[PDB]
């Protein structure tokens, strides 16, 4: 069960080719888009289908230079921790034993442990937030979540904010564990995200199923 | 641009780190006023005061300024309609 195996038929779809072609055309026309084309599918690269244990949905990649690199919420090394990720940290410190706030926002180690850090829209025009929505990525990421709901069993979904929560409609809630809560954005963290305990609840669900829990402390690769 | 609108109301020069999309119902509670459409919460951090300056606008490509929210080290907002 790999991505190339289940997504092969979807790569052929007219709407999908339309999207990649629009993005590519814009890049060719001098429109800077993030992340670099080489990093657009990193989430699937780092986390294969049989390895998906936790699914955390984001919206679109960061629109600033050097921030995004294919993973949701994660920023490259040397980039300031974005406010939301910071609040994700504040909740982890409060709940996960042994967790101390990191000094970066690079989450490759999460992806390596089975956390599919997926943004619903995989690209953005530099400087303009949400510039690539209603362009095809949503349909694609809808199928991706549909494929996970289908071929897998017991995956714990972490849906933050009402936008993300809408994608729970295609997830059988008896087949998969779905945890809802408001977005970790400073504006909304104080109405349900803080104290949601999503991280510890996620690991408890993973241990009560034979799977090895996630070590939420992110690590930095050398040099 | 959006960064100037932040400097226009607060006098502080900050870079927008993230822009989180939010539905009318979500921002209705916190702000205490339901917006006409989807809102983008443009968030910038100001370590100088440990505050979070959030510039809320309508969705792309209009980005019509809706309000300015400042949150302090106590998670308390200071809302200002634009």
């Amino acid at each position: 069960l790999t991505w190339h195996d289940v997504l092969a038929e979807e790569k052929q779809q007219p709407y999908f080719l339309n999207t990649l072609q629009t993005v590519a055309s814009e890049r060719q026309s001098g429109v800077t888009i993030y992340p670099p084309q080489k990093d657009v599918f990193n989430a699937f690269r780092f986390t294969e289908l049989g390895d998906v244990k936790v699914v955390i949905l984001g919206q679109d990649p960061y629109h600033g230079p050097g921030q995004a690199h294919g993973l949701a919420f994660s920023v490259r090394p040397g980039i300031a921790i974005p406010p939301s990720l910071l609040n994700m940290y504040k909740e982890l410190e409060n709940t996960i034993p042994g967790f101390t706030r990191p000094n970066h926002g690079y989450l490759e180690s999460w992806a390596r442990q089975g956390v599919l850090l997926l943004n619903t829209v995989l690209t953005v025009r530099a400087g303009q937030a949400h510039s690539h929505a209603s362009l095809g990525w949503e349909t694609f990421t809808d199928k991706v979540i549909s494929l996970i709901n289908q071929h897998r069993e017991g995956v714990v979904f972490l849906l933050w904010g009402s936008h993300a929560q809408k994608k729970g409609a295609i997830i059988d809630k008896q087949r998969h564990h779905v945890l809802k809560a408001p977005d970790p954005s400073p504006l909304s963290a104080h109405r349900g995200f803080f104290g949601c305990n999503h991280f510890v609840l996620a690991n408890q669900w993973l241990e009560q199923r034979g799977e090895t829990p996630i070590d939420w402390m992110p690590v930095l690769p050398a040099e | 641009n959006l960064s100037d609108i932040i400097e226009k109301e607060t006098g502080k020069q900050l870079v927008i780190q993230e822009s989180i999309l939010m539905l009318p119902e979500e921002v209705e509670e916190v702000i205490g006023n339901k917006p006409e459409s989807d809102i983008l919460v443009h968030t910038a951090y100001d370590e100088s005061t440990d505050e979070n300056v959030m510039l809320l606008t309508s969705d792309a490509p209009e980005y019509k300024p809706w309000a300015l929210v400042i949150q302090d080290s106590n998670g308390e907002n200071k809302i200002k309609m634009l």
